[PDB]
């Protein structure tokens, strides 16, 4: 029952949670925490290339609303947690609380209270904690919330699309109007995996006009840092994306967020440089990208540490 | 200091 602190990095399938500490040196420590005493639906999965005979399974009913529930409430927030059990194969199980003390909002209870997760069948008698999950579950069944609603719940299953029929047409049809999206993954600083709304397109988006240090089978200078810079700001965040262009299945675009433009930020931090092959498709003024990059180069920041000024 | 976590939180709310 040791309360430890942390910061929500992302929400996983079955409502599992990855928690991190803050940068004290290099990469911040990560912790996958499964929620004890409850069972949430499984998200859609795409078969790994490692297992070629396996195939893509879809969403379980109310699995995606369950993920979205926690994503809206937990992402970027400070939480406290206690580990209840740790299986010999390394998997940790525990309780997650919103706040700084263990009497804050219990995440597991919040899920069950809204019919987004059910109680695990216990053979023994309920502890104090398992009893309230029962109350939350009955209140949810009475109110007919989520999985306790009338019907399949099949409308909560996304028609996930991992490819696009014609990328050029799909991008041009939006006429550079911002698209509601969720940043699901961060490959490196300037390339992300986005879930496009409202038809649930899972696409690869590269930032227009710039390029961050990348990995190739291995990391380049400031690659892991730049990835974290983008991750710590946009991972599983609600954003708007301007579909500016495309090369094959990869979509060139710009990510919009109330806290700022990640493209300008990356440049100003020296985590990225301007590239001329794609700078023409940047619709938010390419001259500002030049200024952001020039700002960093003058101060020899990160990738410009070994920059030699002309003389 | 090249591991820059944001001061202000970038939340969905
Ligand atoms: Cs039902």
């Amino acid at each position: 029952p040791t309360v430890q602190r942390g910061i929500i990095k992302m929400v996983l399938s079955g409502c599992a949670i990855i928690v991190r500490g803050q940068p004290r040196g290099g990469p911040p420590p990560e912790r996958q925490i499964n929620l004890s005493n409850i069972r949430a639906g499984n998200l859609a999965r795409r078969a790994a290339a490692t297992q070629p005979d396996a195939k893509d399974t879809p969403d379980e009913p109310w699995a995606f609303p369950a993920r979205e529930f926690l994503r809206k409430k937990l992402i970027g927030k400070e939480v406290c947690f206690t580990i209840e059990n740790k299986t010999p194969q390394g998997r940790e199980y525990g309780m997650i609380y919103l706040g700084k003390d263990t009497n804050g909002e219990n995440i597991a209870e919040s899920l069950v209270a809204e019919g987004l997760a059910t109680r695990r069948e216990g053979m023994r008698a309920n502890n104090p904690e398992q009893n309230r999950l029962s109350e939350c579950e009955e209140q949810a069944k009475a109110a007919k919330k989520g999985m306790w609603s009338e019907g399949n719940g099949s409308h909560t299953i996304r028609d996930l699309k991992y490819t696009i029929e014609n990328p050029r047409h799909f991008v041009d049809s939006h006429h550079q109007k911002p698209v509601n999206a969720i940043i699901e993954h961060v490959r490196d600083g300037s390339v992300v995996r986005a879930l496009l709304l409202p038809d649930y397109y899972l696409v690869t988006v590269m930032l227009s006009g710039i390029k961050c240090p990348t990995f190739r089978r291995t990391p380049e200078p400031f690659a892991a840092e730049a990835k974290f810079f983008t991750e710590s700001r946009l991972l599983q965040r609600d954003v708007q994306i301007i579909l500016e262009s495309c090369h094959n299945q990869n979509i060139l675009g710009t990510i919009l967020h109330p806290n700022g433009n990640i493209t300008e930020l990356l440049l100003k931090e020296g985590f990225a440089r301007c590239v001329d092959w794609s700078i023409a498709v940047y619709t938010r003024g390419a001259e500002k990208l030049r200024a952001a990059e020039r700002f960093a180069k003058e101060r020899r920041l990160r990738i410009w540490r070994d920059y030699v000024a002309p003389t | 200091s090249d591991w820059n976590a944001p001061a202000e939180e970038w939340g969905n709310w």
